[PDB]
C-alpha cells in the first residue's frame, strides 16, 4: 500500500478571503480617529 | 533539426540528410514522424538518387509511429532493402504484417480468382515463398504444411509433402486437418484430389484411404475402377475388404451407380 | 512470457524506477533514456498494459528535468490512457501533462487534469507532492484569476 | 587547416560572389577545431543574412546557430555575438504572429531575462507592453535599441500594431475628430491620413467619423434554441430510461 | 521464423478471451436472479 | 521553479482593475481611471481602456473629445438563456454519477 512519492522532495468560523483583506488599523483609530481629527 | 538541411539543392547534402535522418531516427521518431511529407516527395522522384534508401527510410519512420499499412507499402517500394529477415525485429513485425496482407489478399480472390482479381504484389509473394523456404530449411515441416493449407496456395503445400516426414504420417494428419479443420466445400474437394494424387503414387497402393476420399467426394467412376484395377492385381483378398469397407459407409446410390460402373 | 513476464512485469517496472532513481542520485539520465526508449519499443507490440505507463512515466521526468519540448511524444502516444493504472501512474502523468499546459501558453484544459491529479493522490502521508501540485495550482488559478 | 575563409572574413561581402564560398565551406564540413570553426562560419552568415531578407536561409542559419549553442559538450563557454543571434531570433518569431514557441524558447534561458543581457531585457518587454494595450511604450523604445539595427523587425512590428489600433479605433465610438486620429497613429500630415482612410473606408469628413453596431442578432429568437433544447431534452431521456 | 509469429498471433487472442470470460458470468448472474 | 510563470501576470491585474473599476463607477473620468491605477501615464489609460473594451471584458464607451467614460448597464440575468447551460451541466453529471 502506498508509495510515499520519495522522487519529489467550523475550525474558523466561515472561511471567506474578504476578512483577510484588511490591512488598515482598526476603524476606531486609523480611520475615524484619523479623518475624524478637525482637518475641515 | 538537421532535417531543414534537406533544404539544399545539392544532391550530396541530400544523401548526407538521408544518412542522418537513417542513423537518427531510433531515439527521435516522433518529432520526424510529422514531417514525412518531404521525405515522399524526395523519395518519389524517379531521377533522384537513392530514391529507393528514402522510401526504406520513410518506411521505418512510418513503423516506429504505429501504422502497418503504410509502413509494409513503403517497405515493399524499396524492394531490396528489406533482404534481412532474421535479425531485426522491426523486419520480423513488418514480415508478420505482409503475411497477413498476402493471406488477406488471397482470401479476397479465394472465392473466385478468375474473377477478375486484382495483380497481387509479386514482392509479397516473394517474401513469402523465402520464408517458407527458410521454414522448410529449419525442418519445420508441420508449420509449413498448415500455413500453406490455410493461405489458399496448393503448390507450396505439395511440396512440402514430400520431407523428411514419413509419407503415411504426413498424409495422414493432412487429412485430418481438412476433415476436421477445414469447413468450406469447394476447398475441401481440392484438397481431397490433391492428397488422392498422392494417395494413389504412393509404393503401397492402399485402397483404403482412398475409399474414404471417394466417400469425401462422389467420384464412382474412380471407385469402380480402383476396384477393377485392385481385382485385376490377383489380391482377392485386398479387393474384398476395400468392398466390405465401403459397402458400410456409403450411400445407396453410391452403391447403385458403382454397380452399373463395375458389372457393365 | 510462459512465466518470464507475466510475474516480473511489476518487477520490471521496479527495477526500472530502481535503476532510475540511482541515475537521478550519481548518473547521467541520457543512457538511461535511450535504454527506456528501446525497452518501451520493445514493449507496446506484443501488450499493451502494466508496462506502457511507468516507463512513460519516466521518460516524461527525464525530459522534464531538462528543457526539451516535452509536448511531441505525449501527443502522439495512444497508451497516456492504458485505463489500468492502479490509481499510482495517472497523478505523475497528470502532473506532467498539467505542467507541459501551462508551460505552453494554454491555461482552460490543464485545471481539470491537475484537479484530477490532486483528487488522485494518497490520502495519508504524502508529503513533498502535493506541495508543488498544489503551488502551481494556485498559480495557474490566479492566472486565470 | 583547410580553413579557405580566412580571405574575405573581415571584408564586407555585399551580395557579392561568396554563396559559392558559403557552399565551399558547407561541402569542407562534410578534433573540436573542426566544430568550432564551422559554428563561428554559421554565426558569421546568419548574421549576414539579415541584411539580404532571405527567409528560409535565415531560419536554416538561426537553427544551426541554436544547435551549435546548445550543447553541452567541453565547447567555447560563450561568443560574444550568440546573444545578439537569440534576440534576433526572438524578434523574428515575434515578427510572425507566433507566441507559444515564442514562450517555450524564453525557458531554454535560466535567469538571464532580468538579471543582465539588455539584449533579451528589451525584446521581453516589448512582449510584456504589446500583450495588453499598452503602445506608446513600443513606439518610444523602437527609436531607442541598444543591441543593433533591428530594422528588419521593428517595421513589421510597427505595421501589425497600427493595422490593429485601426482595428480598434473603428469598435465603440460614433465621434471622433478628424486630428485625434493624425495624433494617435504616428503619420502626423503626409498626406497618408486620406489614404489611410481610404484603406480602412470610414463614412463621412466635416472632420468627424462615425461608426455603426447592431449586436442584437443573437437575441429576440427562440427558435434557434428550439431544436437544440429539444435535443437536449431527448438526451436527457434517453440516458434516463434506458437499461444498462 | 514462423513460432514467433505464430505465438505473437496467439497470446492477443487469448487475452481477448480472458477479457469477455468476466462479462458472461455478470450477465448469467442477472438472468439467474 | 515558477518564476517563468509568475511574470506574465501583471495583465491580469490590470484586467481585475478594470472590471471592478466599471463595476463600481457609471461615469467617470480617465485621468482618476488612471490614478487609481498608478499607470504612471494617462496617455496609456485610453489605449488600455480600449483594448479591454474590444476583447469584451467590459461594455462601456469613451468619448475623446470629453474625456469620461460612460459605463453601459443593462441587467436581466435571469431572462437570458444561460442558467439554462449553468443547469445542463451539473444535470448531465448528476445523471452519469
Amino acid at each position: 500500500m502506498s508509495e510515499k512519492k520519495q522522487p519529489v522532495d467550523e475550525d474558523n468560523w466561515d472561511d471567506d478571503n474578504v476578512e483577510d483583506d484588511f490591512s488598515n488599523q482598526l476603524r476606531a483609530e486609523l480611520e475615524k480617529h484619523g479623518y475624524k481629527m478637525e482637518t475641515s | 533539426g538537421i532535417i531543414s538541411l534537406l533544404d539544399e539543392d545539392e544532391p550530396q547534402l541530400k544523401e548526407f540528410a538521408l544518412h542522418k535522418l537513417n542513423a537518427v531516427v531510433n531515439d527521435f521518431w516522433a518529432e520526424i514522424s510529422e514531417s514525412v511529407d518531404k521525405i515522399e516527395v524526395l523519395y518519389e522522384d524517379e531521377g533522384f538518387r537513392s530514391r529507393q534508401f528514402a522510401a526504406l527510410v520513410a518506411s521505418k519512420v512510418f513503423y516506429h509511429l504505429g501504422a502497418f499499412e503504410e509502413s509494409l507499402n513503403y517497405a515493399l517500394g524499396a524492394g531490396d532493402l528489406f533482404n534481412v529477415n532474421d535479425n531485426s525485429e522491426y523486419v520480423e513485425t513488418i514480415i508478420a504484417k505482409c503475411i497477413d496482407h498476402y493471406t488477406k489478399q488471397c482470401v479476397e480472390n479465394a472465392d473466385l480468382p478468375e474473377g477478375e482479381k486484382k495483380p497481387i504484389d509479386q514482392r509479397l509473394e516473394g517474401i513469402v515463398n523465402k520464408m517458407f523456404q527458410r521454414c522448410l530449411d529449419d525442418h519445420k515441416y508441420k508449420q509449413a504444411i498448415g500455413i500453406a493449407l490455410e493461405t489458399r496456395r496448393l503448390d507450396v503445400f505439395e511440396k512440402t509433402i514430400l520431407e523428411s516426414n514419413d509419407v503415411p504420417g504426413m498424409l495422414a494428419y493432412s487429412l485430418k486437418l481438412c476433415m476436421s479443420l477445414m469447413q468450406n466445400k469447394q476447398f475441401r474437394n481440392k484438397v481431397l484430389r490433391v492428397l488422392v494424387k498422392i494417395y494413389m503414387n504412393l509404393e503401397k497402393p492402399d485402397f483404403i484411404n482412398v475409399c474414404q476420399c471417394l466417400i469425401f467426394l462422389d467420384d464412382p467412376q474412380a471407385v469402380s475402377d480402383i476396384l477393377e484395377k485392385l481385382v485385376k492385381e490377383d489380391n482377392l483378398l485386398m479387393a474384398y475388404q476395400i468392398c466390405f469397407d465401403l459397402y458400410e459407409s456409403a450411400s445407396q446410390q453410391f452403391l447403385s451407380s458403382v454397380i452399373q460402373n463395375l458389372r457393365t | 512470457s510462459t512465466q518470464n513476464r507475466r510475474a516480473l512485469d511489476l518487477v520490471a517496472a521496479k527495477c526500472y524506477y530502481y535503476h532510475a532513481r540511482v541515475y537521478e542520485f550519481l548518473d547521467k539520465l541520457d543512457v538511461v533514456r535511450s535504454f527506456l526508449h528501446a525497452r518501451l519499443r520493445t514493449a507496446t507490440l506484443r501488450h499493451d498494459a502494466d508496462g506502457q505507463a511507468t516507463l512513460l512515466n519516466l521518460l516524461l521526468r527525464n525530459y522534464l528535468h531538462y528543457s526539451l519540448y516535452d509536448q511531441a511524444e505525449k501527443l502522439v502516444s495512444k497508451s497516456v490512457f492504458p485505463e489500468q493504472a492502479n490509481n499510482n501512474e495517472w497523478a505523475r502523468y497528470l502532473y506532467y501533462t498539467g505542467r507541459i499546459k501551462a508551460i505552453q501558453l494554454e491555461y482552460s484544459e490543464a485545471r481539470r487534469t491537475m484537479t484530477n491529479a490532486l483528487r488522485k493522490a494518497p490520502q495519508h502521508t504524502a508529503v513533498g507532492f502535493k506541495q508543488t501540485v498544489h503551488k502551481l495550482l494556485i498559480v495557474v488559478e490566479l492566472l486565470l484569476g | 587547416m583547410y580553413e579557405q575563409l580566412k580571405g574575405e572574413w573581415n571584408r564586407k561581402s555585399p551580395n557579392l560572389s561568396k554563396c559559392g564560398e558559403e557552399l565551399g565551406r558547407l561541402k569542407l564540413v562534410l578534433t573540436k577545431q573542426q566544430l568550432i570553426l564551422a559554428r563561428d562560419i554559421l554565426e558569421i552568415g546568419a548574421q549576414w543574412s539579415i541584411l539580404r531578407k532571405d527567409i528560409p536561409s535565415f531560419e536554416r542559419y538561426m537553427a544551426q546557430l541554436k544547435c551549435y549553442y546548445f550543447d553541452y559538450k567541453e565547447q567555447l563557454p560563450e561568443s560574444a555575438y550568440m546573444h545578439q543571434l537569440l534576440g534576433l531570433n526572438l524578434l523574428f518569431l515575434l515578427s510572425q504572429n507566433r507566441v507559444a514557441e515564442f514562450h517555450t524558447e524564453l525557458e531554454r534561458l535560466p535567469a538571464k531575462d532580468i538579471q543582465t543581457n539588455v539584449y533579451i531585457k528589451h525584446p521581453v518587454s516589448l512582449e510584456q507592453y504589446l500583450m495588453e494595450g499598452s503602445y506608446n511604450k513600443v513606439f518610444l523604445a523602437k527609436g531607442n535599441i541598444p543591441a543593433e539595427s533591428y530594422t528588419f523587425f521593428i517595421d513589421i512590428l510597427l505595421d501589425t500594431i497600427r493595422d490593429e489600433i485601426a482595428g480598434c479605433i473603428e469598435k465603440a465610438y460614433e465621434k471622433i475628430l478628424f486630428t485625434e486620429a493624425t495624433r494617435i497613429l504616428f503619420f502626423n500630415t503626409p498626406k497618408k491620413m486620406t489614404d489611410y482612410a481610404k484603406k480602412r473606408g470610414w463614412v463621412l469628413g466635416p472632420n468627424n467619423y462615425y461608426s455603426f453596431a447592431s449586436q442584437q442578432q443573437k437575441p429576440e429568437d427562440t427558435t434557434i434554441p428550439s431544436t437544440e433544447l429539444a435535443k437536449q431534452v431527448i438526451e436527457y431521456a434517453r440516458q434516463l430510461e434506458m437499461i444498462v | 521464423g514462423l513460432r514467433q509469429y505464430y505465438l505473437s498471433k496467439i497470446e492477443e487472442l487469448q487475452l481477448i478471451v480472458n477479457d469477455k470470460s468476466q462479462n458472461l458470468r455478470r450477465l448469467q448472474a442477472q438472468r439467474n436472479e | 521553479g515558477t518564476y517563468t510563470l509568475i511574470i506574465r501576470l501583471r495583465h491580469n491585474v490590470i484586467k481585475t482593475g478594470v472590471r471592478m473599476i466599471s463595476l463600481s463607477y457609471s461615469r467617470i473620468s480617465l485621468a482618476d481611471i488612471a490614478q487609481k491605477l498608478q499607470l504612471d501615464s494617462p496617455e496609456d489609460a485610453e489605449f488600455i481602456v480600449a483594448k479591454a473594451i474590444r476583447d469584451g471584458v467590459i461594455e462601456a464607451s469613451i468619448n475623446h473629445e470629453k474625456g469620461y467614460v460612460q459605463s453601459k448597464e443593462m441587467i436581466d440575468i435571469y431572462s437570458t438563456r444561460e442558467p439554462q447551460l449553468a443547469f445542463h451541466q451539473r444535470i448531465s453529471f448528476c445523471l452519469d454519477i
